[PDB]
RNA sequence: UUGAACAGAGAGCAUUUCCGGCAGCAGAGAUUUCAGCUGU
């Protein structure tokens, strides 16, 4: 069968383990009917994902005895010899066998990497390449993974341009998924923070701007939508101008719901011109996507629109030097309102007044700001 | 014994686990299946006595055909023969090697004589009848199945008189005479 | 030479590595025209890599359409992409075994490095993959093929014919 | 007292879910597995019995064969199941061996068609679809060579002008015809040899030892410019085109019919004569052949080597072909059928596994290389036991009962008794042989080897 | 490499008492490479192996490993093995002949008044019982639990799984003794008619009838290693008898008086015989050289067993009495009985019972466990022998944990790969061989043409005649045991020149005798026979 | 047919270039592992 030849497959590590005298004939005898039991349940009919992972368990245990054996035994951290990477290529072929055969276990995927990134200096980037790629050939579907490929080949090796490849390609794949949308604005803002902050550190010691991620955004809200729409009302756009209203302004809402997301994850980013890189998302949110944001519904949304505009410079400490330098710029945006809209009016009014009364010796300044706003 | 694939039975053809060729067709077994022959030597130590018959036909065709030896002792073969009941006629004396024969000399057992004489429905239960010990020839009874039962001496074959079957026979012509036990 | 296999289905786009060449001078003797309703000796041949499924019935009634009248779409464009390595141009382009003769020019149009087989070998790899189908998956879907086929059929169906519920 | 015993813990042997195969707990003691010669002489001797009845080498006619025999046959060497075959009242044909039916049927020429082969013609101002047309060339006995191009399936890449595409044109009649596996050359053998390309329509060059007619070309297939042909003066001649010219020639005792080069060896080839048998010969030392094939019974009419350049296929005038191992000298296995008569052009499969043969009475056969080997795809328990087979009759070849089976074909009646009569005439001139060297002082030994070679230009030192 | 069990997977070869040829010499170092890797890869499988065998060792010295009672044992061992020590008791049919199964599987007793009956022993099922009610003699399986041979009154009888019957053997007339071949699948038997036949069980046909032509067969066993068959006479002879040879291939006098039984080592090297004259012998058999001789038993053998693990036992009426390490070439392992204060170089018995009411029938070691299962006078009994048994047995040769679809496939894969009965010989390594005939140095036809010329010239050269030499002892000359042998009519050329050739001889010895004697000088060579020469 | 610059793959081929030798220490990750400098 193939279980003997596994089986027979592990004896020179134990005619090696048993040469350093570190285990005794008598225990190879012992770790081996092990071994006999876990090799027969693997390559055998009947297995299972859990068999894969008790013999990699086990093995990981014989390891550690043997490991911390030939410490108490040799006074030795190593014996140069076969008998301490062959346990870990063991390991490493048990974590390949289950991975070839059973496919669908991203929970068994997943200590395969893990092992293999936390393998130390011994393994190879080209074996994590490798089992990362047949992964994503597997399941290009599953967003995580390309998330995790990323944040492994920036958050460890930083190679700026195949994190570039990996979220592109993977945003040829699901091009519907917001998660990946905003995991790559995020690498893109860590980028260019990680850019600027060096150009500090250079100029310190001595053109590339958010341009790229408005970009994203741009796309990102044209495929967001059109995949919405083509998604909902499913099989046809057998229909009457009704449901195509209402379905068009529901995604209108889903994607302006996920644009305010796209802010309040947009703002931590203070190393560069959050003002600049929030006004181009405003701009962006000013311009009508046929379903009229100011000049009809998503009417609520404009006056949100307008809110974030409002505290977009008014984004203050306690400290209001910048409160007092313009808050006539709140007050005028907030006389636009009251001459325009009549509920929403009141709304931005009294929301206004508790942003002052939220966010606002120093009480005479804060009566002066109180009856600024009254 | 797996039924055998097709390159199994090509290759191995003479194997045979049950039929082989000294049994002779299992014809030991065959007969004393139809005549229902108690114990297993029966048919060999007939089939013995059917040699002797066969070799001495032979032996006694070989001399000249007119020679009064060879006629005389073929007409006393075949006499004693049909007086023994083993053959049915005395007409050819090619019945002596061709009619001679293990199951001429156990149709002519007691059970199967009983079954012929409907004295019993089948041979099993003949041997059955006559393991229980109802049936006697001529005055004194036989006990094992195994009795040869001649020309004469199967005008003798009677149930036992106070046998439970010679009660119930009578009185299922309602001729039971108690009398005489039966 | 057939080294990939390209299998549309209702989930999504499969496509195979080749592991060993059916006969080509004997494709049509007995054992070889058997070993593909055996699996035993199926698996021997084919082995899938990528699964790219479909985002829901919307798409798979789109990507039915274009798999109907052969143009490659852009799930098809994505996993092609992602799986075929960059061969040459004019010197041993990569070899893909698909079962349109008329999606073929659809998809060397884009990638001009691909090589595109229909003859009677990949016809009867392909429905060998189409008979056995879950099984070489290894387990790797959701969604139960055969009512993925019955909404798909009806779908292709009433949109063929336009057929109105109003 | 300490005291164990054998426990066999019952969880070890026989498993606790019903769905899985049992242990084979084992030992390799030869006390526990003894009979350890006779065990797998008797599988020697069951895999030859079973070579024996699983040996049915005929795959098939292709097509409904051609109308007047098939006198010339060329596969071609990229594409797998493509062979082209030329008759003897003109009309030749594309073969597709999968389907076993034809591409097209072309009435190539008046005469018979007296060779043909394939290009990838390379012209200098068209690139021609070679994934879409193939091409083959023929010449003829009406004194033409011409070019044709073929439709061919096998790729869908596009979506048609098949033939004559060039029709070169010689003075004499043409006999044989390769082409170059590169440089669009091709050669042409006839009242004498010339060399040609597909641009031109004139002989580029005219490559003649002497004014003695060329029956037979053949390139080289690595060292891709060495030319080989046979003259019907008994001749072998070399040609060599880095010089453009005849390099050397030796003289036999009777006609070379048929050369093969050795596509593993590069200057090894194989030349199919007259006399019975065909000739193993060096390039590099042509005063020897270096293997003789010795078991036809008439005109060794063309061979071909497999494409691992380890065993021939020859055919012949007695109606049969026969396989040939290139390290032995004998045969290794005879193909015959009541319906093949005359076989002239035989080539191996460039899978190596199948063979085809054309014979006279019009038809083109597939047969196997190894007649007993089936071409499914195997798993790897019978792969293993196949090969384990294969390697057991290997060191077994010679016990005497195995011999005898597997030596034994059936071959037909004609080509056995001139088997036997040959064999008697053999001894004979064996012994009268052995009588006339006790005799007589100078008769040296020539070897087999050199018992046909009367004469070799540039001799050797 | 080193591989310190390598001298048991060695294979051994031909030594006559190196070449040029460079293709050859690379063919034979890949032999011998292949060879050396494939015996340290097949020797590196102990690490492998799942069991052990047991063992019962003293720890003491006031502990004798012979005086621990079957009751101790079940004691210090566990369920499975206490509960596989059975204990029939079956008092009225007579005693009860004992074989197992190949495997340990199934287990067929054999009354001496009627009783016949096949059983699984570890289970509680019995598949076959019959009370056949003739005087049955000894009873063996054939090729599995599924068909038994049964050595009844006079007739050999051979029945199916379930008792019916299938066989009966017309030949095979008196047996006593049956065995089975199991890889020549060859029922062997010998009885009280002097022949030995052999009947091959899957066609169905006399292999061979052999005449001992010795009188009744006293013992029977078989060499597992090589299939030969050891019979046992009344003369105390033991013969190696084959189904090819119409006589034995070995006379061995073992013993005098009859020979009481036979067991061989399952390594074909060993065999004990004990005869009926109260002696045990230890018989080397690749070399047929007597190793031990235990003589002056306390009264007669009448049952010898050997295990796989080279255990020892002997049966002399009631007691059964095992040694372990008998078999071995020193003569500190002979077996005794008692260590003559505490004599650490002598060979006391492993372990002992005594069946005390009865006498014991016949031994037999259940094969894969630790047991020795003893028939008796009453029934059958199962004795733990810790020593006793192969542990790690392999799987694909015979199993103990066979399933229904394993049997029958084993059982179709064993019968086609059946080994023929003439490839019985005194070693399996002579099957690939060549002849002992037909010379070692492969004739290259040059020595062919030589030997023709050899035989061209025996006339008038001599080289088919004894050579002149006059100085050894004439009265034995060589030339004159060639007139002797030849027969004294008939006149051939061969025996004239011979004859010419002695008187030469004898004139060359006249003149050699006359110059050392001194009556004449040297050579003074015939003055005128010299020129009457030409003449 | 050759060369340039550019984009790669891990799929080949070496080797005396260092590491899989210890302390001082910061830093990262769940009492253990990982990530660089001053002498061996």
């Amino acid at each position: 069968s193939k279980t003997r030849y596994y089986l027979e497959q592990c004896i020179p590590e134990m005619d090696d383990l048993v040469e350093k005298g570190l285990f005794t004939k008598n225990e190879v005898s012992l770790i081996m009917k092990k071994r006999t039991d876990f090799e027969h349940r693997l390559n055998s009919r009947g297995s299972s994902i859990n068999d894969y992972i008790k013999y990699i368990n086990y093995e990981s245990n014989v390891n550690k005895l043997r490991a911390k054996r030939c410490k108490r035994i040799l006074q030795v951290k190593k014996t140069n010899s076969l008998s301490d990477w062959s346990i870990q290529q063991r390991i490493g072929f048990i974590y390949q066998r289950g991975t070839n055969k059973f496919p669908q276990d991203l929970k068994f995927w997943a200590m395969y990497l893990n092992y293999m990134k936390a393998r130390g200096n011994q393994t190879s980037y080209k074996k994590i390449h490798n089992i990362y790629n047949q992964l994503l050939k597997l399941h290009p579907t599953n967003v995580d993974i390309w998330i995790s490929c990323a944040k492994y080949e920036y958050e460890v090796h930083a190679n700026f341009k195949s994190c570039r490849n990996i979220f592109q390609n993977g945003l040829r794949f699901n091009p519907d998924v917001p998660k990946l949308w905003y995991e790559y604005v995020k690498f893109e803002l860590n980028f260019i923070t990680k850019l600027i902050n060096r150009r500090k550190v250079m100029g310190l010691i001595n053109a590339l701007r958010g341009d790229i991620a408005l970009t994203i955004f741009d796309v990102c809200m044209k495929t967001l939508g059109k995949h919405y729409i083509n998604k909902h009302k499913g099989y046809y756009a057998i229909s009457d101008s009704k449901m195509n209203i209402e379905l068009n302004k529901e995604t209108l809402n889903y994607l302006f719901s996920e644009s305010l997301r796209y802010i309040k994850l947009f703002d931590e980013f203070l190393d560069l011109e959050r003002d600049y890189l929030i006004n181009h998302v405003l701009q962006f949110w000013k311009n009508d996507m046929y379903d009229l944001s100011l000049r009809k519904d998503l009417p609520e949304l404009y006056l949100k629109t307008v809110m974030i505009d409002i505290t977009l410079n008014i984004r203050y400490m306690p400290v209001e030097k910048l409160d007092i330098d313009q808050l006539q710029l709140s007050v005028k945006k907030y006389f636009a309102y009251i001459s325009k809209l009549d509920s929403a009016s009141v709304k931005s009014l009294k929301n206004e007044y508790r942003s002052y009364l939220q966010d606002n010796a120093e009480d005479d300044p804060r009566y002066k700001i109180l009856d600024l706003i009254i | 014994v797996r039924k055998l694939k097709h390159h199994e039975q090509k290759l191995l053809k003479k194997v045979d686990f049950l039929e082989w060729k000294q049994d002779q067709g299992h014809r030991d077994t065959q007969v004393m299946r139809t005549y229902h022959i108690q114990n297993r030597e029966d048919y060999h130590k007939y089939n013995r006595i059917c040699g002797d018959i066969r070799r001495l036909a032979n032996k006694l065709s070989l001399l000249p055909p007119t020679d009064p030896f060879r006629r005389k002792h073929e007409q006393l073969l075949l006499d004693k023969l049909y007086a023994m009941g083993v053959l049915t006629t005395k007409s050819k004396i090619s019945d002596l090697e061709n009619k001679v024969t293990v199951s001429a000399i156990c149709r002519r057992r007691l059970p199967v004589i009983m079954h012929r004489l409907k004295m019993a429905e089948t041979i099993q239960d003949a041997v059955k009848f006559i393991e229980q010990g109802h049936v006697r020839v001529g005055p004194n009874l036989i006990n094992d199945p195994a009795y040869l039962v001649t020309r004469n001496m199967e005008d003798y074959v009677t149930w036992v008189d106070n046998s439970k079957i010679k009660k119930t026979l009578l009185r299922y012509r309602n001729q039971i005479d108690d009398f005489d036990f039966s | 030479p057939i080294e990939y296999l390209l299998f549309e289905e209702p989930t999504g786009y499969a496509v195979f590595k080749v592991k060993l060449q059916q006969d080509d001078i004997g494709s049509r003797l007995k054992e070889v025209q058997e070993q593909i309703n055996d699996f035993g000796a199926f698996t021997k041949l084919i082995e899938l890599v990528s699964f790219a499924p479909f985002k829901g019935a919307a798409e798979a009634l789109e990507n039915a359409n274009d798999i109907s009248e052969g143009l490659v779409s852009e799930s098809l464009k994505a996993i092609l992409d992602l799986n075929l390595p960059k061969a040459s141009s004019k010197k041993k382009n990569i070899t893909l075994a698909i079962s349109d003769k008329n999606l073929g020019p659809s998809i060397k149009e884009e990638f001009p490095y691909v090589d595109c087989i229909s003859n009677e070998l990949a016809q009867d790899l392909i429905r060998g993959v189409r008979l056995h189908g879950e099984k070489l998956f290894k387990g790797l879907q959701s969604g139960d093929l055969e009512r993925a086929q019955l909404g798909l059929g009806h779908a292709y169906s009433r949109a063929k014919v336009k057929f109105s519920v109003q | 007292m300490k005291i164990k015993t054998i426990k066999r813990s019952a969880d070890d042997y026989v498993p606790v879910k019903s769905t899985q195969e049992s242990q084979m707990p084992r030992n390799l003691n030869p006390e526990l597995h003894p009979f350890e010669r006779a065990r797998e002489y008797t599988k020697a001797l069951n895999a030859t019995k079973l070579e024996r009845m699983f040996a049915k080498p005929f795959v098939g006619q292709l097509g409904y064969g051609h109308r007047d025999g098939v006198y010339a046959i060329a596969k071609n060497y990229g594409s797998l199941n493509k062979l082209a075959t030329g008759s003897a009242d003109g009309v030749i044909k594309y073969w597709n061996m999968s389907t076993r039916e034809e591409f097209v049927s072309f009435k190539a020429h008046y005469g018979l068609v007296t060779g043909l082969c394939v290009t990838q013609p390379r012209f200098h101002d068209k690139k021609p679809d070679l994934k879409s047309q193939n091409f083959m060339l023929s010449c003829s006995d009406d004194k033409t060579v011409k070019l044709w191009s073929i439709n061919v399936d096998d790729y869908s890449n596009k979506n048609n002008e098949e033939g004559l595409i060039r029709t070169f044109d010689g003075e004499s009649a043409f006999q044989g015809i390769d082409s170059h596996r590169e440089n669009s050359t091709f050669a042409t053998g006839g009242a004498k040899i010339h060399l040609w390309d597909v641009n031109r329509l004139k002989p580029v060059s005219d490559l003649s030892w002497g004014a003695d007619n060329i029956t037979s070309l053949k390139f080289n297939q690595n060292e891709t410019d060495i030319l080989a042909s046979t003259g019907s003066d008994n001749s072998i001649v070399l040609y060599d085109l880095r010089t453009n010219s005849p390099t050397q020639k030796i003289v036999q005792t009777m006609r070379t019919n048929a050369i093969c080069w050795n596509p593993m060896e590069a200057f090894n080839f194989v030349t199919a004569n007259e006399d019975h048998n065909a000739y193993y010969y060096d390039m590099r030392n042509l005063s020897r052949s270096l293997n003789v094939f010795k078991d036809h019974v008439s005109a060794v009419m063309d061979v071909d080597f497999s494409p691992t350049g380890d065993e021939i296929v020859t055919g012949s005038y007695d109606k049969s072909i026969r396989i040939y191992k290139t390290n032995h000298g004998h045969s290794r296995e005879i193909y015959h059928t009541k319906r093949m008569q005359h076989v002239f052009q035989v080539k191996y499969s460039m899978d190596s596994k199948y063979i085809i043969s054309g014979s006279d009475d019009g038809n083109v056969r597939l047969w196997r290389s190894k007649a007993w080997e089936r071409s499914n795809v195997k798993t790897t328990r019978e792969k293993n036991k196949l090969e384990y087979d294969e390697k057991l009759k290997e060191r077994f070849r010679h016990m005497p009962e195995i011999k005898r089976i597997s030596r034994h074909r059936h071959v037909p009646q004609v080509i056995k008794k001139a088997q036997e009569i040959k064999n008697i005439e053999l001894s004979s001139i064996k012994r009268r042989e052995a009588n006339e060297r006790r005799t007589r002082k100078d008769m040296p030994y020539i070897s087999e080897r050199k018992k046909q070679i009367v004469g070799t230009v540039h001799k050797y030192e | 490499k080193e591989r310190e069990n390598q001298n048991k997977f060695e294979r051994s070869t031909y030594t006559n008492n190196q070449t040029k040829d460079k293709k050859l010499r690379a063919g034979l170092k890949k032999i011998d490479e292949q060879y050396k890797k494939a015996v340290s890869s097949a020797a590196a499988t102990d690490y492998l192996l799942p069991e052990s065998n047991g063992y019962l060792e003293p720890e003491n010295e006031l502990e004798k490993t012979f005086k621990v009672q079957q009751s101790e044992i079940k004691s210090s061992v566990d369920v499975s093995t206490a509960n596989k020590a059975l204990d029939l008791s079956l008092k009225e049919f007579g005693p009860y002949h004992i074989k197992y199964a190949k495997n340990g599987t199934h287990l067929l007793i054999t009354g001496r008044k009627g009783h016949v009956a096949s059983m699984d022993w570890r289970k509680g099922q019995l598949r076959a019982e019959l009370f056949l009610n003739e005087t049955c003699h000894s009873a063996t399986y054939l090729q599995n639990e599924q068909y038994f041979a049964v050595a009844q009154k006079k007739y050999t009888f051979i029945y199916d799984h379930e008792g019916t019957e299938l066989h009966r053997l017309k030949q095979h007339i008196e047996a006593r003794h049956l065995d089975f071949l199991p890889y020549h699948y060859l029922l062997v038997t010998a009885g009280e008619t002097g022949w030995l036949k052999y009947h091959d069980v899957s066609t169905g046909q006399l292999v061979s009838e052999l005449r001992t032509k010795a009188g009744p067969t006293m013992a029977m066993a078989q060499n597992p290693w090589n299939a030969v068959m050891h019979l046992g006479h009344s003369n105390g002879t033991v013969s190696l008898w084959s189904p090819s040879m119409p006589e034995p291939l070995v006379k061995l006098l073992s013993a005098r008086g009859p020979v009481n039984s036979i067991a061989i080592d399952r390594s074909g090297y060993y065999m004990a015989t004990t005869g009926a004259d109260r002696s045990m012998k230890i018989w080397d058999i690749r070399n047929f050289k007597q190793l031990h001789s235990v003589e002056s038993l306390p009264t007669p053998g009448t049952n010898v067993s050997i295990s796989d693990t080279g255990l020892l036992a002997l049966s002399r009426g009631p007691h059964v009495t095992l040694w372990k390490d008998a078999l071995k070439l020193s003569g500190d392992s002979k077996p005794c009985f008692g260590s003559m204060g505490g004599n650490p170089h002598r060979n006391t018995p492993y372990m002992s019972h005594l069946f005390a009411g009865n006498k014991v029938e016949n031994l037999g070691f259940v094969p894969f466990e630790d047991l020795l299962g003893v028939g008796h006078q009453t029934g059958i009994t199962n004795l733990i022998v810790p020593g006793a048994g192969e542990a790690n047995y392999d799987a694909l040769e015979l199993n103990p944990f066979e399933t229904k679809k394993q049997r029958q496939e084993q059982e179709v894969r064993t019968l086609l790969n059946k080994l023929p009965a003439d490839t019985i010989t005194l070693d399996p390594n002579s099957i690939g061989s060549v002849d002992k005939r037909s010379s070692t140095i492969r004739l290259n036809a040059k020595d062919l043409a030589q030997t023709t010329m050899d035989a061209n010239n025996k006339a008038k050269t001599n080289s088919d005649i004894p050579d002149v030499k006059p100085d050894v002892k004439g009265k034995n000359s060589g030339l004159r045991s060639f007139l002797r042998k030849k027969t004294q009519n008939v006149i051939d050329e061969r025996k004239l020149r011979v004859q010419k050739q002695l008187d030469k001889e004898k004139n060359i010895r006249k003149r050699n005798h006359q110059i050392k004697q001194g009556l004449i000088s040297e050579d003074h060579k015939d003055v005128i026979e010299e020129a009457l020469s030409r003449f």
